[PDB]
């Protein structure tokens, strides 16, 4: 299955938090290509900026094997 | 995001200065226009499928892409494309109603170059149909709702491009 | 803002404005002329009402002008009357706004801790706050009053 | 009369551990954490 | 209705009703008075709307009235003048609540997935909202009209 | 939840029946008091924190329950109950503006009696804070908006005993 | 206690004591005949402990005994005193467990919350906490005083 | 959880009185078997693999159980028979720390019962096997030990029984 | 994390030697500092709200940053500011106990340049008040302790500049 | 190490460490020092205690130093004393950290895996851990040994 | 992932070209190879412990990397190499099944040169190891599968360096 490999960072503007957040605050990660749409959303909702967006595996453009 | 009314009181806010008659008097602009934008919006989201299907017949389909070898072959990438035909629409409609461009900026905007190019989805046949859509839409809204509307449209294609 | 707020909802129903948002969109687009004179009127008087307010709430709290309280002192009084202003300036932009939204980002979150550091009293901030709308309410008709009270009694609500 | 471990009670927190991964943590610390995930999802009370 | 709606994302963010929401309830109540005319409107002059769009219908879609559509035969062409009837009964709840939610429960939550056993086709039965829409707006006062069209529009929007 | 409104919408559609004049009349009634309930519930929130400590002093402290060995007795024990006093306001509140008791049944009324029992926490006290608390707000509220907000308190009182 | 604690954190890992746990186990019961002598000490001395404290706390804040402020009153003093009293208990149940566990189940947790809605300033009662150090610190022998301020520190820190 | 210390400490606490001589008495008891449990806990902890195979070896084994048809025949049943082993005798230990029964009844005790009933597991063996652990238990902790580490068997036994 | 004991620890392990005098004298020199390092550490705990306060005072408040359109302006972003102060406390507490550098590394430095460049800190005002704190704790703790206490606060200012 | 344990709890909790956790700090700090003679000592009679352990071992075990066990032969019955060897330094690291934890990275964690690679009895392995101990505890005093014993055991049972 | 009767197929799906006589040969040879295939799967999976054990011999084992200080030393970092000696053997087994060395590009090979760097992984030992196991693979699997298998093994080996 194809996957992306993403870059985010998302701020906390509805609370303060006293827990470390820089986990949730910057995070490079692999998605699968299907949940990626609703992930960016996610991060779009959050007001969030996705800094990077790259397809990991996969090829582009594949009709079959996808 | 933000909204007309919150961009002239986040500037205001920023500089610290109380609300003065020049930013009242945006503020009362947009009062005007949002009756019809709100009218504008109606008409939208009950013709949003039609809207779509007449931008993807004066565009999208019948061409290179739906045929074998095309991006939008196979039924999968052809509902991918309708459904971000209508992402568009949506998002256009609300930076309608909000009067400010900066939702488009926010939610579809951002993160969009990067993924299409990883895919290979083809960005100028996207603004083609976006084009369309502003098109179909101005027809529908009417005059004093189209230059409105267009302006939306027009921010999202030059984002893209 | 009001539309911010229809449009949030609509974005994470993933749905197009209800017939319903858009009839208060519709409501608020004719309120905002009424509402943009309430607010130039407050913006006008706001010198004097930020005076009047900060003398009422010296009278109602000794103590907080007082060689123990916070408030104390020419540079701290300068201070709590500084907050009492930007606490009216939140609430004008409430007004043309027609949401406590733009208010609350700027003022209402954080704020139990900001003064908490401070060590500034939030039940007297929010006397302040009562002070400030009894004047408001004066120069304000009454209608008028009633929705400038909205705004101001979230603030007082918000910062309990 | 009521006494401390009455209502909730003291035990249900301080069974509760927030675990983070750290990508600089040690295998241990990090392995602790893996067996907690697998322990909640798969219901592995042993733990481990 | 619009309370119900208000209330609702109050308990989720687990707050009192914000300014803005209360705002929203005052002017609701104002307007419901001339709701229930509106509503009352529609009821008296049903049979003719629902008869009118109807026949509209048809004339737009000879298919559905054919051999192989669905709407053919009597006792099938009742039923689809009895579904219209429903949804007109719908839009008169809606416009009382201010809401699409009464609306929403009882007709556009797996009405795609009803028709599609039914295989009646679902872009003929909004091109009958919408005929219903154009007979009950020619009876309605304009400002009226443009109330009751926000609710047959949501209708037609949902039926896509 | 159900309102008023809806309340008469659902009858209607059970039965199937268009609006009537009837019902009609019962809907009217309620846009009459809405404005006053508006009034209500503004004045509630804003005087909320105020309310729970007034009534907490006429029956929580200075009380068996607040001294050791009583329910009260214990900082974490003290912040629940001042937590539950808030839940039950805030629902009074919510009932009082849908002119329904639907919500308070569905939301707080619903397995209170078990959890409390389980807890340990004395009903009968609470019960006392609830009527409190509806003297209380009786007075903040005035009187014609009173009488529609202690029937919400009674309800509640009448539900928990 | 120290026990308990060992235990939950051995439970979360799911494995049986460590050797280093255990030592720190030893160590426990040989400090307890030493701890338990320093609860007794400030048991005797608790009433004049509590006394001393106050007269301390209220000449560091005249403003909680003035009429403005929460302890004012022969009623209200008694009550602040009632307080000062509870937390000594519980600093003596600290000393015996050798951990802060049972102290903060009664005392620390919610704290915030109760004194809010008391409207006792929390910043006080941190002094008076302080103060109660300094009386107990005097009557302690050196070491032992150190270990009872580590318990005293940790009121202090919940609380400010 | 509960531990001895706490145990009096929370007696004291309901009654609200400060800590006393006949208190501290049953807390300087607790001090000197303390040292014995810390060893005790150490020999268990080493030894616990061949503990639970003694045991198995006593009861379990070489029975109708293991035989097919028997509740602990299948590689994956007589795993799980020993996992629960396993976890008895780890509670023991912790209980026998803390001096305290509670934990046992908290953690271990708690719906054992009825989800053993469900599963069919035998109750009479699985405390035949509790106890066969104590002996084994008994022998390497030694004496004065085995007496404290005999009461948290019992407990559990009684406890499933 | 490491510390200082780990730390030389794990040189041998890379090394395969045993352990020597020579690394003894390391960890024997660690074990000296330590009983200054918990009064340190205890002191700080206690003040850490006022530390904070001070420090704040000294360098943040009074300022652009907290005047309309600075980065400390709102009562969100001023909570912000203190919450990360309060981190900074906490973990150079953790590396003087530790008496190593390595958790700071681990956990406050590794990607905060990142977010701060995102988020639009500004990273000379943030250093300026780590600098602040260090001085108010210099005070608190002593000056045996401060030498100590300076390196963490120092390590953790480098690394974000 | 005691420390590095006590912390990692406290950040868990974001909170500064309690007063029992800063307890046992200070007199892990105390111990340290006759920790540090403890293992020094075995380190000086490391070379011995290995040699001991391995006779017993042998002794106990024949078949694994027999032309079928893994054990026998010369390269073979050197590996067998160099893993011996590289536990006891194990061990010592974890006297001075006072904690498992040390040894618990390099030592018991995929010791299983490696050794099933290997084709090495773990049961035999355990053994000679236990010998290693009673040749250690021998030369050590007796509250020395019974700190050493629990260092020793935990890889018992690790194993 | 790919398999070579897919590969046929995305080939000519792309063209949009029905299968032709020429394709159906490629897809007849494949079906021929497969029996021979499926055999030296099912030997590999038997003898794979085996394998893994006889190349680490021959190349790990003995040697610096097992030494202090070598990358392989530590039990921890032992067994890591061997789980990915596994890897690569059963990822291999499945190309060979497959018919195609696309499944080891979109699992193993990307981005494990990569994540070996930072690690300090050597590749060139790794390289060493996989060659290994193709030669023991060979010789179980018997001539006319072993040129099969060694395609797979060799396309790992020149990805990795
Ligand atoms: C024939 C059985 C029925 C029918 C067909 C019909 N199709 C279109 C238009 C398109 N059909 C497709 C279909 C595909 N493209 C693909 O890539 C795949 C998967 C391999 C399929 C199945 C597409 C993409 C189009 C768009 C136009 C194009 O050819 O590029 C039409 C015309 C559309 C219109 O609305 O005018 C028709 C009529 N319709 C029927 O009624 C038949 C039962
Ligand atoms: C239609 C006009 C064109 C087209 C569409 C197309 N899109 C994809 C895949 C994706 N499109 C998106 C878009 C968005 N992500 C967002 O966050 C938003 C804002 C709400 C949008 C608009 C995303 C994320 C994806 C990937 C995930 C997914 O599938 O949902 C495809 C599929 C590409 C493929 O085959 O791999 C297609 C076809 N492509 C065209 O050619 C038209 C010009
Ligand atoms: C205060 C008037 C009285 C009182 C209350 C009290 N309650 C608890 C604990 C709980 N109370 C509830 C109740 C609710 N949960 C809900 O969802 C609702 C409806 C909105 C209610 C009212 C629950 C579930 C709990 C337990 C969970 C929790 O605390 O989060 C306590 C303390 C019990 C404890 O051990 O913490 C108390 C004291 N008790 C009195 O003495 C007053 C008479
Ligand atoms: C003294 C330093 C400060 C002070 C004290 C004060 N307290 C109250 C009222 C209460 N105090 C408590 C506190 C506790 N209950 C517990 O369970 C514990 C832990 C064991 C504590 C510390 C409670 C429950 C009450 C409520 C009354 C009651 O006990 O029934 C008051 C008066 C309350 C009022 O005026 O409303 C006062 C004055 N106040 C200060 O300002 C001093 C600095
Ligand atoms: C023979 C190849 C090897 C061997 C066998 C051996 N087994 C036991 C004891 C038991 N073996 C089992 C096994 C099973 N129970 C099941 O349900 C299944 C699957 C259906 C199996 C495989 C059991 C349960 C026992 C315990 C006794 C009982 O049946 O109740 C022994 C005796 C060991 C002892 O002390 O109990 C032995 C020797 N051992 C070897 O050395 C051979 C290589
Ligand atoms: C061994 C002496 C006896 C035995 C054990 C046995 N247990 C199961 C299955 C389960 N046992 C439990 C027990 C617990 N779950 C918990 O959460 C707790 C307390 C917190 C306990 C102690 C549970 C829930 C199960 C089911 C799922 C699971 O095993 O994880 C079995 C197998 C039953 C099955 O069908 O899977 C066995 C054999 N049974 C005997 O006959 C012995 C006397
Ligand atoms: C007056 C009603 C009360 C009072 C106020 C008081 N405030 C300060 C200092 C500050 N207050 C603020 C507040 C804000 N900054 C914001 O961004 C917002 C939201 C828009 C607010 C409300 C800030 C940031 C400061 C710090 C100083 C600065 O801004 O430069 C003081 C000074 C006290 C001190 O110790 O410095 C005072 C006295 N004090 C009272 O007692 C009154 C009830
Ligand atoms: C105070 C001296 C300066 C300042 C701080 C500031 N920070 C944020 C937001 C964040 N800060 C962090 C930092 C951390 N989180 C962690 O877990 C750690 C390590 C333990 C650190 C250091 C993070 C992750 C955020 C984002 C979300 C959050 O709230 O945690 C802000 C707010 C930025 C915004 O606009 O939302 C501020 C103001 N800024 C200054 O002006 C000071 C110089
Ligand atoms: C002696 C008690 C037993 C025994 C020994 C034996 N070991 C090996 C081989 C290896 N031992 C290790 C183990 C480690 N490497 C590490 O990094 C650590 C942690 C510090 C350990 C414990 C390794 C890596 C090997 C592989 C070869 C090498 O060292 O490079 C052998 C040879 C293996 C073989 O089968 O040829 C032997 C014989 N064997 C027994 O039977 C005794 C019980």
């Amino acid at each position: 299955s194809r996957y992306f490999k993403v870059t985010a960072c998302i701020p906390s503007l509805k609370r303060v938090r006293t827990g470390r957040e820089l986990q949730n605050t910057f995070f490079t990660k692999l998605v699968p290509y299907e949940n990626w749409f609703t992930e960016q959303q996610r991060i779009q909702k959050a007001g969030g900026k996705v800094l990077s967006v790259k397809l990991f595996t996969g090829v582009q453009g594949a009709n079959t094997g996808v | 995001m933000q909204d007309a009314i919150t961009a002239v009181i986040n500037n205001y806010d920023v500089q610290g200065k109380y609300l003065d008659g020049a930013a009242l008097d945006k503020l009362k602009a947009y009062f005007t226009t949002g009756a019809v934008r709100v009218r504008a919006a109606a008409v939208i989201s009950s013709n949003a499928t039609t809207i779509i299907k007449e931008a993807a017949a004066k565009a999208l389909i019948y061409s290179d892409l739906t045929r074998p070898g095309g991006n939008m072959y196979t039924t999968r990438r052809y509902a991918a494309c309708i459904r971000d035909m209508d992402y568009f629409l949506r998002y256009a409609t609300y930076a309608m109603l909000a009067g400010d461009p900066s939702i488009l900026d926010e939610r579809v905007l951002n993160g969009l170059k990067e993924t299409y190019n990883s895919l290979g989805v083809p960005i100028a046949a996207t603004v083609g149909g976006i084009q369309a859509m502003k098109e179909v839409v101005g027809g529908l809204v009417g005059p004093d709702a189209a230059k409105e509307a267009s302006i939306y449209f027009d921010y999202l294609s030059s984002g893209l491009s | 803002s009001v539309l911010t707020k229809a449009i949030v909802n609509a974005d994470a129903e993933a749905r197009y404005l209800s017939p319903g948002e858009l009839d208060r969109i519709k409501s608020f687009v004719a309120s905002g002329e009424r509402r943009l004179r309430i607010a130039q009127t407050l913006t006008e008087a706001r010198e004097r009402i930020v005076k009047q307010a900060g003398d009422q709430l010296f009278q109602k709290r000794p103590d907080v002008v007082s060689p123990g309280g916070n408030a104390y002192g020419e540079k701290m009084t300068a201070l709590c009357l500084r907050d009492l202003d930007y606490y009216l300036r939140l609430v004008t932009y409430g007004i043309v706004a027609g949401d406590v939204t733009p208010i609350e980002e700027i003022g209402i979150i954080g704020v139990k801790e900001m003064y908490n550091s401070l060590q500034t009293p939030i039940p007297a901030v929010a006397e302040g706050v009562r002070a400030m709308k009894n004047v408001a309410t004066s120069l304000l008709s009454g209608d008028d009053a009633a929705e400038a009270g909205f705004y101001f009694d979230y603030l007082v609500g918000a910062m309990q | 009369g009521q006494s401390v471990e009455v209502g909730v009670g003291t035990l249900r927190r301080q069974l509760e551990h927030i675990y983070r991964i750290a990508p600089d943590a040690t295998r241990s610390e990090k392995d602790v954490a893996i067996n907690a995930i697998y322990r909640q999802v798969l219901d592995v009370f042993a733990g481990i």
